[PDB]
């Protein structure tokens, strides 16, 4: 027997299995409603300090395989889920659920009732928890470490996954019949991004391959005039952990941004930032959004999109300034989910075009980016 | 946009009669579109010939028309209607045929009515397999290898083309009627042949062999904005070869991995958007290649299906009553989320915490000859669902809810039979119904895993699942009850296993299992559907047990509760009618104030409709899982009458375990079913009885059979003997002994008893005699030859053995007419199948009323009476299944073998008869050349017969025998030679379609096994024929009427009762 114990802050105990690594993790607990794409979301930087909780109750049923690997390694803190299958069964798989856990050195602990968890959540609203893997878990402690944690919001995630030096980045996407494809060349791709990297997912890298930009990784404390110096056909805002507020740094660069010409498109927590540079507050929602069905309203054409969602905080919509105009809106729940500024190319969504995974029907928000940049090659 | 205001009346298409493959899902969907649309302050006009659907309920729609769905009797109410609108998209094949016959006919034009939901070319853009391929090729989306063909020799050159094996598949065809696997050439030219002259459109598409590929199904819907959702995905446990609706199949899909599943995603949009769906849903099925995750496209229904219906049931999302809103201008951001309170829109992806699993049901062992292997073509005549937080407990749950005697995986071969691993092997290449036990069985014998792969081509991923199950079952064996500690049995539990089934292997009673888990304070848990997870919160009450920590039962201690007991999955003889009883009591009950509480597991069903009760527990339908919920319900009354044999075998335990069961008790029941007590009580209330005898040994039966009389009805399956030799006979093939009623006629009284009086709810004429099972017969009602003399008799003994029974809500009994003496068949002290036919004819809800007394309120309190009688004759046709099952010789007997039933309204019998046949699919004609070969007994008769014929106008033919008689009357018919005779013979005939009508009756086992090419010959021509004179004088009669003249509607009908 292999025993494993979550413990909220709340003092609420969840008894189980452990599947991964031996050990104790700590973090705000979260619920994604993801039925596929497990493996993507574990290794979304994302999902950094925080503990998944899975509601499909079987998770690894494929296994898991590097093309699904939405970065260097798993972000998230624990994994909690109701079942893990006998096997993994799908021609991509290269390694079974757990010892890819336990590779990647992850407290993980199964068999519990993740219905009541999320129930929990959404009632309650997050919480920070601990999971505690070994022969004997420690309620006591459990409870300890979670009731320490000190917490998600005013946290700089952002700060702590960036990358240390800049880097470029040209390869495309996955494709079924031939995997994933050499990195472009240089000459191959028309335009040149600078993407800020607060931990940016991999596939919003490629899909901006896709579409012909050539990349410039720069570490998310890289100034403005950096940048500027680089003569980017666009600035992109990358996802990523923690709360966007205290970023000081990213708001501070992006201010500088918006007095030029060259555009801007950012994706959540980018979103976040672009906001926040523009005068607009962000919140700290009851338990976020995380899953792939989420619809969202285009406010402009009245059509909705099936999306993915992984975001704590929000843009107050309320608070938004005249100069910044409403573009979408979360069909569950109104809140904010994109906005564009009325004087300037520069523009930002909530949820995640680049999708990996979920539904692909908020990627056309990647060709309005690639609109404002041919248009400003143009002038 | 919001509602269309060019449209204010519209008229939905019903499915008609239950059939293989178009079953109750139908009613569901229909039920839900007149709902919605009736909700939206439109004019419902909808057609059903099927009178046993909650669908053509008075009360459901505006005019409801209980007609024969047949272009012309639509034309006739359109006419009469003018609808603004039809939907064709919620009644099946039947629905989409007819809606596009009567565009062909140019009758939409006529009238100006507009087809709402798909567009007649959307449909045929579907339905078309030619169009179909086109297609896809259009948007890039791969299909197998194939070649269309519309004669056999077209046909011959695409499978020289795929080689064999080679699947074909009709145009214009569902459930894989027409179709098959061709192994050779021969199985080739048979399945063409029949699949060429079934399709509507003469048309089969042949395609090259992906036996064994994966096979999905994803539910979608798209409004007129364009915004498109994937309400379920599906993954079959039976890979391709085996039909969908024949396969085991779980929600969500669980091998895709998240970029497959996109991709499929993708392609299922494009396949809508292609074929022109916008507003409403469509299933679009495909094939994977495991190996390399190779996507395929096989087909879309652009409609409502099967799928749909599970795929309702499995995530909370009702498909059909949003499709329906969406076919008159709404937009699925318009619509809100019924389950979770309406806080949230009906545009989102439903997410799912839970495992849902379907199983076929099957009834092969009522089709002796037939060929029992699962195929393209379904033969399933019904399905059952569960819902578990694991797969595996959702499998085992399933299984012990299927209402084949199983409580898990039971053993099929023993451990000991050295022949046992050939069997099973057999059992695994080839599938039959009972592979999934046969399976267990192979990993019980040393089968390993990848073994059992390679002959079944199902998942892993499950395969794996099943083994583990049973080398649980081992353990379990091996330590005995005393093992069985309260971890380890929570473990169990976990595990989907039933008390049942630990019981066996322990050696021990079901109840010692379920005592111990008293005593472990092990007991389960009710999640709830909830579209979403558990992200939002649901004022809806639909639940399922798990062995998990919270529940979210929280039963009221506010009111009063009644609960009702479903059927589980439908099979023969426990079909629609029981659930449409069941549907009933809840409505009844419901608004009368009670808190109703619905126990079932049949998706295709509207009792398992959140909407049709205050609480639903989608549960199996067992003591185990039903003693659970009255656990935490602690109802006031438990109705177990209503859902057929299933709820009723049940009786006696829930009552015992201390469940407070209402209306007619168990022992009475008993007293009734037990052919012993029933005598007894039939002797006391000195009634007419046929005699009887109870034989133990060969050779006292022949000594008893002496004293009985011939010809006998030997009941365990039920034959019929002759003489002493024909006992022997059938003693070595093959203890009640009854005397056979020989010319009698058949007679069904339905009624209710409240304990103060009797409530005659309609005595019913069978057309066919005694000895033709009541469900396979047409009936009258009115009675259309009894006496009224006759009828009071029977009408007198009811009540007498209403009260002598202590009967307590509804009751049925069945007579025998001969030489005005009547005779007790039985006695049924529950609802019975003819219930609904009685209540649409009458226009009294019994099952209504009858809730109601059982629940407390008499009949003269309910103001409810005096029979009714009604001015108008209604007539009940069956429609049989052995176009399904060719090797069966398609003949009536005593035992039932019907699916479906229609209604024909008319003010003549006559019109009655000729409504109910057309409805139920004859293929009758007006004129033509019949052929005569009737039995002994009958050979007096069928000289009139022969005589009305001719009146009509017909030609006749005859074999020898017949040909004597008819010929030593005045009437010459021309003489036609059997088969052994020569030539032509009658089979030659009838295949060069000389006859229109076929009048063929037999006696004796071996006439019968001799005559059987006549049946055949007349099913597969599609001739129609009659086996029993009674019949055909029916039918007779009925051609001096006009279907088609004149139409009525339910409400009409009801309004001209007095
Ligand atoms: N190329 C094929 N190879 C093997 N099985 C096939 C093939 N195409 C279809 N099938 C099987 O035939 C069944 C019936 O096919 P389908 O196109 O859905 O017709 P229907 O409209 O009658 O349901 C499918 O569910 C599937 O299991
Ligand atoms: N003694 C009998 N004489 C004539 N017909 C009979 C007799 N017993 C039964 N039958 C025929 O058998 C059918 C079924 O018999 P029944 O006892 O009612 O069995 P079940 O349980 O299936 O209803 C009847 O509907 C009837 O046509
Ligand atoms: N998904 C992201 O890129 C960031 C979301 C942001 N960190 C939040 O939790 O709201
Ligand atoms: N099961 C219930 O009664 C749940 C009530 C509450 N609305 C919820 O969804 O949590
Ligand atoms: C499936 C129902 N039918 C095909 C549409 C055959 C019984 C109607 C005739
Ligand atoms: N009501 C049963 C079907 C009748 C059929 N035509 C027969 O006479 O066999
Ligand atoms: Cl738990
Ligand atoms: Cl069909
Ligand atoms: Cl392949
Ligand atoms: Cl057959
Ligand atoms: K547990
Ligand atoms: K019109
Ligand atoms: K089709
Ligand atoms: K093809
Ligand atoms: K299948
Ligand atoms: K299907
Ligand atoms: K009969
Ligand atoms: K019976
Ligand atoms: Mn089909
Ligand atoms: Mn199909
Ligand atoms: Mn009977």
């Amino acid at each position: 027997i292999k025993s494993a114990l979550l413990v909220l802050e709340d003092g609420t105990q969840f008894h189980g299995r452990a599947i991964g690594a031996t050990g104790s993790a700590v973090g705000e607990v979260v619920f994604n409603t993801s039925m596929t794409g497990y493996q993507e979301i574990l290794t979304d930087p994302s999902y950094s300090r925080q503990i998944v909780t899975l509601t499909y109750p079987h998770i690894g049923n494929v296994g898991t395989n590097d093309a699904d690997e939405e970065s260097s390694q798993v972000h998230a803190q624990g994994l909690v889920i109701r079942d893990l299958p006998l096997i993994a069964s799908n021609f991509r798989n290269t390694e079974d659920l757990s010892s890819y856990l336990k590779r990647h050195n992850i407290v993980a602990i199964a068999d519990i009732d993740t219905r009541k968890l999320t129930r929990l959540l959404r009632e309650k609203g997050a919480q920070n928890g601990c999971i505690i893997a070994g022969d004997n878990p420690d309620a006591a402690l459990a409870l300890e470490k979670a009731r320490a944690f000190p917490g998600l919001n005013g946290m700089d995630l952002a700060k702590e996954v960036t990358t240390a030096e800049a880097y470029s980045w040209t390869q495309g996407s996955w494709t079924l019949t031939g995997g994933l494809p050499e990195a472009k060349k240089e000459d191959e791709l028309p335009f040149h991004v600078v993407a800020y990297d607060f931990g940016a997912k991999r596939n919003i890298l490629r899909m901006l391959v896709d579409r012909g930009c050539r990349l410039t990784i720069v570490p998310a404390q890289t100034s403005a005039e950096d940048v500027l110096k680089m003569n980017p056909d666009g600035i992109f805002l990358s996802n990523g952990p923690g709360d966007p507020a205290p970023c000081d740094y990213a708001i501070t660069a992006i201010q500088k941004f918006l007095e030029t010409d060259i555009p801007v498109f950012g994706i959540s927590l980018g979103h976040q930032l672009l906001a926040l540079a523009s005068g607009a507050k962000t919140v700290k929602m009851k338990f976020g959004h995380h899953g792939g069905n989420h619809p969202v309203k285009d406010v402009e054409k009245n059509v909705v999109m099936i999306t993915a969602q992984n975001h704590g905080f929000a843009v107050d919509e309320a608070t938004l300034p005249a100069n910044l105009r409403v573009t979408h809106k979360s069909l569950f729940d109104g809140t904010l989910q994109g906005i564009h500024r009325t004087d300037k190319p520069a523009f930002s969504f909530q949820g995640h075009p680049e999708a990996s995974p979920g539904p692909h029907d908020a990627a056309p928000l990647f060709d309005h980016f690639i609109e404002l940049i041919e248009q400003y090659r143009k002038t | 946009m919001p509602k269309r205001t060019d449209i204010k009346s519209i008229l939905i298409l019903g499915a008609g009669p239950i059939v293989i493959g178009q079953a109750c899902e139908f009613d569901y969907s229909g039920a839900q579109a007149c709902k919605a649309l009736r909700e939206e302050g439109y004019r419902v006009i909808l057609v059903n010939s099927n009178p046993a659907t909650i669908m053509t309920d008075p009360e459901m729609a505006d005019a409801t028309y209980i007609e024969p769905i047949h272009w012309e009797v639509v034309r006739k109410i359109i006419e009469k209607e003018r609808p603004d609108a039809v939907l064709p998209t919620m009644g099946g094949q039947t629905a989409l045929n007819c809606a596009l016959e009567l565009e062909r006919q140019g009758v939409l034009e006529e009238f100006g009515v507009t087809m709402i939901g798909a567009t007649a070319d959307a449909i045929d853009k579907a339905e078309d397999r030619r169009r179909f391929d086109v297609a896809m090729k259009k948007i890039g989306l791969e299909t197998a290898r194939s070649g269309i063909a519309h004669t056999m020799e077209e046909a011959l050159a695409v499978a020289a083309d795929v080689g064999f094996p080679c699947i074909i598949r009709p145009s214009f065809t569902m459930g894989g009627s027409g179709g098959g696997i061709a192994y050779n050439r021969e199985e080739f030219e048979e399945i063409c042949a029949r699949g060429l002259d079934l399709s509507p459109t003469k048309e089969l598409l042949i395609d090259e062999s992906l036996i064994g590929w994966k096979e999905y199904e994803m539910e979608v819907v798209r409004d007129k904005n364009d915004n498109c959702i994937i309400v379920c995905s599906i993954e079959n446990f039976d890979a391709m070869g085996i039909h969908t609706g024949d396969s085991i199949t779980v929600a969500p899909a669980q091998t895709l991995t998240d970029k497959e599943y996109q991709i499929m995603r993708n392609a299922s949009m494009a396949v809508l958007r292609e074929i022109g769906v916008e507003t409403g849903g469509s299933n679009v099925q495909f094939a994977v290649n495991p190996k390399n995750g190779r996507l395929i496209v096989i087909e879309m229904n652009p409609r409502v299906s099967r799928s749909s219906a599970l795929a309702s049931k499995a995530t909370g999302f009702p498909i059909a009553k949003v499709a329906a809103k969406l076919a008159v201008g709404y937009t699925l951001d318009e619509l809100m989320n019924d389950i979770t309170g309406g806080r949230t829109p009906a545009s989102f992806e439903p997410s799912i915490d839970y495992v849902v699993t379907k199983i076929p049901r099957f009834n092969f062992e009522k089709f002796a000859g037939a060929n029992d292997r699962l195929t393209t073509q379904m033969k399933s005549v019904g399905e059952v669902m569960a819902i578990g937080r694991t797969q595996q407990e959702s499998l085992q749950k399933a299984l012990r809810g299927l209402e084949v005697g199983a409580t898990g995986f039971d053993p099929k071969v023993s451990l000991d039979d050295p022949e046992a691993l050939t069997k099973i092997r057999r059992e695994l290449k080839d599938a039959g119904a009972d592979r999934i036990w046969y399976i267990a069985d192979a990993f019980r014998a040393g089968l390993s895993v990848d073994g059992v792969f390679n002959l079944t081509n199902i998942d892993r991923w499950f395969l794996v699942q099943i083994e583990e199950l049973v080398r649980l079952e081992e353990k379990v064996a091996e330590v005995g009850i005393t093992g069985l500690n309260a971890d380890f049995l929570r473990q169990l539990k976990r595990k989907g296993f039933a008390d049942a089934r630990l019981a066996k292997l322990a050696g021990v009673r079901e109840a010692e299992i379920r005592k111990l888990r008293d005593q472990y304070d092990l007991h389960p848990v009710y999640k709830r559907v909830d579209t979403c997870a558990a992200e939002f919160a649901t004022d809806t009450a639909y639940m399922y047990s798990t062995y998990e920590e919270e529940c979210e039962a929280n039963p009221s201690t506010d009111r009063e509760k009644i609960m009702v007991l479903g059927g589980g999955p439908n099979r023969i003889g426990q079909g629609i009618e029981f659930d449409y009883c069941c549907v009933h009591a809840s409505l009844a009950l419901r608004e009368d104030g009670y808190e109703t509480i619905m126990v079932n597991c049949n998706p295709e069903t509207v009792s398992t409709d959140y909407d049709t009760s205050d609480r639903l527990y989608f549960e199996p339908v067992t003591l185990e899982d039903v003693l659970e919920i009255v656990r935490i319900e602690k109802p006031k009354g438990v109705i177990v009458q209503y859902g057929g044999q299933t709820p009723l075998k049940l009786a006696r335990a829930l009552e015992a375990a201390g469940v407070p069961v209402i209306g007619t008790s168990p022992d009475a029941i008993d007293r009734a079913e037990d052919r012993e007590r029933f005598q007894h009580a039939v002797e006391r209330l000195k009634l007419k009885q046929p005699a009887n005898a109870t034989v133990t040994a060969i050779e006292m039966a022949v000594e008893k059979a002496k004293e009985i009389g011939y010809p006998l009805v030997v009941r365990p399956a039920m034959e019929i003997v002759y003489d002493e030799a024909d006992l022997r006979r059938y003693f070595q093939t093959a203890v009640l002994l009854d005397h056979f009623l020989d010319d009698a006629v058949e007679v069904d009284v339905d009624a209710i008893c409240d304990g103060e009086m009797v409530l005659i709810g309609g005595i019913m004429e069978h057309i066919e005699q005694a000895g033709v099972h009541s469900g396979d017969s047409a009936c009258s009602l009115p009675a259309y030859t009894l006496s009224q003399e006759i009828q009071d008799v029977m009408r007198q003994q009811v009540q007498k053995l209403a009260f002598e029974l202590q009967v307590r809500g509804l009751m049925n009994v069945q007579f025998a007419v001969k030489n005005n003496e009547v005779y007790l068949i039985e006695v049924n002290p529950r609802a019975a199948r003819t219930v609904p036919f009685v209540s649409k004819a009458t226009g009294v809800p019994l099952a209504k009323v009858a809730a109601r007394v059982m629940a407390g309120k008499s009949l003269a309190e309910q103001g409810v009476t005096k029979e009714v009688i009604p001015p108008y004759y209604s007539v009940k046709e069956v429609v049989l299944p052995f176009n399904k099952f060719p090797g069966v010789d398609p003949l009536l007997g005593p035992e039932m073998r019907s699916t479906g039933e229609v209604m024909g309204v008319g003010r003549t019998f006559a019109e009655a008869f000729a409504k109910a046949q057309l409805g139920s699919n004859s293929t009758m004609k007006k004129h033509g050349r019949a052929l005569l070969s009737v039995r002994e007994g009958d050979k007096e008769r069928v000289v009139d017969l022969a005589a009305k014929l001719l009146k009509q106008g017909f030609e006749l033919d005859a074999t020898h025998g017949t040909a004597i008689v008819l010929g030593e009357a005045g009437i010459n018919p021309r003489l036609v030679n059997k088969v052994h005779e020569g030539r032509p013979h009658i089979q030659d005939r009838i295949k060069n379609g000389e006859y229109t009508y076929i009048i063929n009756t037999t006696s004796g086992r071996r006439a019968i096994e001799d005559s059987r090419v006549i049946r055949r010959s007349a099913l597969q021509y599609k001739v129609h024929y009659d086996t029993t004179l009674n019949g055909g004088f029916a039918t007779a009669m009925a051609l001096n009427a006009d279907a088609t003249e004149k139409v009525i509607s339910v409400q009409e009908m009801h309004a001209q009762i007095k």
